[PDB]
């Protein structure tokens, strides 16, 4: 998770991101942004985190749009 | 219960990516709790990393 | 038994009273997994007495601790045995020595 | 040559007792002794078939635990001493019964077993019971098993009734292997190898038998590695 | 590490005065590897190694 | 006392044995102390203690 | 049955350079990933047949710890790069001269090496020795055979010959490891992993191929 924690900064707030998004894929059915590759929505959360296309702000932003829709 | 051929596989797929957590006693510091990935083994004894 | 020992295991099997200590001597007359009949030399022999002593033998009885307790017999039909003599080993005992 | 090898050749068996024997192997390159002395080792000792003492029924005795008139050992040992039987069973058959019929006082030996031809007894001295009284008697049918390896009871996938005493089969006949590279004296050639293996069986497997099986399966994996193609 | 790791560790990096294949020139790890797996120079040789 | 009843029984009198690695077949090249022990079974068992 | 066993299913090969492979048989029965990696690691390293530099001759050197002015490197240090030349040898061929003459400033490379025709460097970037002023020459005279294995120059041991360690085999690296397998409810079983690199004669598959090839020959007379 080195990759993961040089992205965000802080653990707690990648785990809360990282939670976050994990429950988005699990309970409202969001598609990965990532291949799974047999892997639970923890680790395709991290990934996603560690390549750069899931951080706090693109969640709020995401969730901003979908209210306004 | 009647541990059929199907629930092994079952197993292997919910252990895949699920962390569990070793503890000793006494717990003098914080390393005396972590987070392994479980390999599923014979026997009844925990394997530890030396 | 102990390949390397100190010499008191006997002591201990023999006081411990798991093994089946001959209490007079004589000539096993019967041997059997459950019960040992020895017929009494005749200079141990107060009158009136039958002349045998019969020893049964637990066989697979629950210890405390949840094992099994088991007296195997050591001996043949005929042969001689004397006073303390050891006729049948109890757990952990072999020939009359602790093991 | 430095491309063409020297093909082993089987040389000399010899049998110094019932279980026990040497087998020379011969020539061999300058290194092969050793390798295919441990690879030899290994397969023998691992996985050769054999047969061994599965089930027995003895007359009115209902589980292991228990005696039986006239009977000095218990049924536990009598069934320790069943799995150090050493019996033959004739090619084409898996499994056979045998029986022990024995009334009478002495030592019940595996040479009192009646069996149909179809199996061997190679160890008639060993002493399977004692029978300490005149009308002492001993009935016991006993179910022989060819197989691999070593199958416990437990293992033995599950109706059975009560007085079947399900006894552990270990079915590996080789107990020890030894093996020593030495000089072998040909005509021209001084860099050539022999390969004495000394095998230490219960008597059901012969030697020679037994180092053909050993390199037949040798030989079946290394099949696969010399085609080496995805699958 | 601790115990085994360290005695195997400290066996293997340690010099032994005229060992088999002392004063070799090994083109580099694998090389030496090579030489111990073939019986030529003992595991406590001094060699020069690229 | 050990040393002569070593040498009685025609075994080393330092009672070490060069033993061979059963999985490669090379001897260790240091000898290995090599005897008899007596064990126990505790009645510590992984079987109730699961 | 009792002649039944179970056989590799999952064969993997990876080819991660030209020269270095990874190969991953699963599964195999309990032990025989042991006895097969170490066969086939016995094999590769003392057993397979190769051809290899074992005897030089230059001009102007008597001993292997004498000096020769000119060159930045010493004689053992260019038999030592001398003995990393990946040579091919035509069929029928046992013993052959190959002359490097080279005279300048700078490296010698293995395609300054000329021969007859029979001879092919695989590694014609190998740097052998390096000139330092520009009125030093050198001149070589390389002896390539066909043998086995890895023979050094002291399991060798008349006039100036110089040995050099003969690696015959083209395996330059072989490690193998047993990891744990399972079919069903047999997790017993094993998984042979074989990390090889070659010196570029021989490609790893081919490598891994003539040692079964050599192994399943030996055992003819049995099965």
């Amino acid at each position: 998770v080195q990759d993961a924690v040089e992205k965000i900064g802080n653990r707690f707030d990648l785990v809360l991101v990282a939670a976050r998004r994990a429950r988005q894929m699990q309970s409202g059915g969001k598609d990965a942004l990532v291949p799974e590759e047999n892997d639970k929505p923890t680790v395709i959360a991290l990934r996603e985190i560690e390549e750069g296309l899931i951080t706090k702000d693109v969640l709020d932003a995401r969730e901003r749009q979908e209210q306004q829709e | 219960e009647r541990e059929e051929a199907v629930v092994w596989d079952i197993l292997d797929e919910v252990i895949r990516e699920h962390p569990v957590l070793l503890n000793r006693a006494p717990t003098l510091h914080r390393l005396g709790i972590q987070a392994f990935e479980p390999v599923l083994i014979e026997g009844k004894a925990i394997q530890l990393h030396p | 038994k102990p390949l390397v020992g100190t010499g008191i295991e006997r002591n201990v099997a023999v006081d411990s009273g798991v093994t089946a200590v001959a209490k007079r001597g004589g000539v096993i007359q019967s041997v059997d997994a459950s019960r040992i009949v020895v017929k009494v030399n005749e200079e141990e022999l107060i009158p009136g007495e039958a002349g045998i002593d019969i020893y049964n033998l637990t066989k697979y009885t629950r210890s405390n601790q949840n094992t099994c307790i088991n007296q195997r017999p050591c001996v043949m039909p005929g042969e001689p045995v004397a006073r303390g003599d050891v006729l049948a080993d109890g757990p952990s005992t072999d020939l009359g020595e602790l093991a | 040559s430095v491309t063409e090898f020297l093909k082993p050749r089987l040389v000399d068996i010899e049998q110094i007792s019932t279980t026990h024997a040497k087998v020379t192997l011969e020539p061999l390159e300058r290194g092969f002794g050793h390798t295919l002395g441990n690879a030899l080792r290994r397969i023998l000792l691992s996985s050769m078939p054999g047969c061994a003492v599965t089930e027995v029924e003895i007359e009115g005795v209902l589980h292991e635990y228990s005696t039986k008139e006239g009977v000095q050992e218990d049924i536990l040992e009598i069934l320790l001493n069943l799995k150090g039987l050493a019996v033959r069973v004739a090619e084409g058959k898996d499994e056979v019964f045998i029986t022990l019929n024995k009334s009478g006082s002495g030592p019940v030996v595996a040479g009192d077993i009646t069996h149909d031809g179809d199996v061997e007894i190679v160890n008639p001295e060993h002493v399977i019971c004692h029978l300490t009284s005149d009308n002492a008697a001993i009935a016991m049918r006993i179910k022989v098993e060819r197989g691999r390896g070593y199958v416990p009871a437990s293992a033995r996938i599950h109706e059975r009734p009560i007085g079947r005493l399900l006894v552990d089969a270990t079915f590996s006949p080789v107990d020890k292997i030894a093996y020593s590279v030495e000089a072998a004296r040909v005509e021209q050639r001084t860099d050539l190898d022999k390969l004495v293996i000394d095998m230490e069986t219960n008597g059901t497997l012969e030697p020679e038998e037994a180092i053909r099986r050993a390199a037949t399966i040798l030989a079946e994996q290394l099949d696969a590695f010399v085609d080496l193609r995805d699958v | 590490p601790s115990q085994d790791v360290v005695l195997g560790l400290y066996y293997m990096t340690r010099e032994k005065i005229n060992a088999k294949g002392e004063g070799m020139y090994l083109t580099g790890p694998a090389e030496a590897e090579k030489a111990y797996r073939t019986k030529t120079a003992e595991l406590h040789a001094r060699v020069k190694v690229r | 006392s050990i040393k002569a009843m070593l040498e009685l029984a025609d075994l080393p009198a330092s009672g070490q044995l060069t033993l061979f690695d059963g999985r490669t077949g090379d001897a260790f090249e240091r000898p290995v102390t090599v005897g008899y022990m007596y064990m126990l079974k505790l009645n510590h068992l992984v079987d109730d203690k699961m």
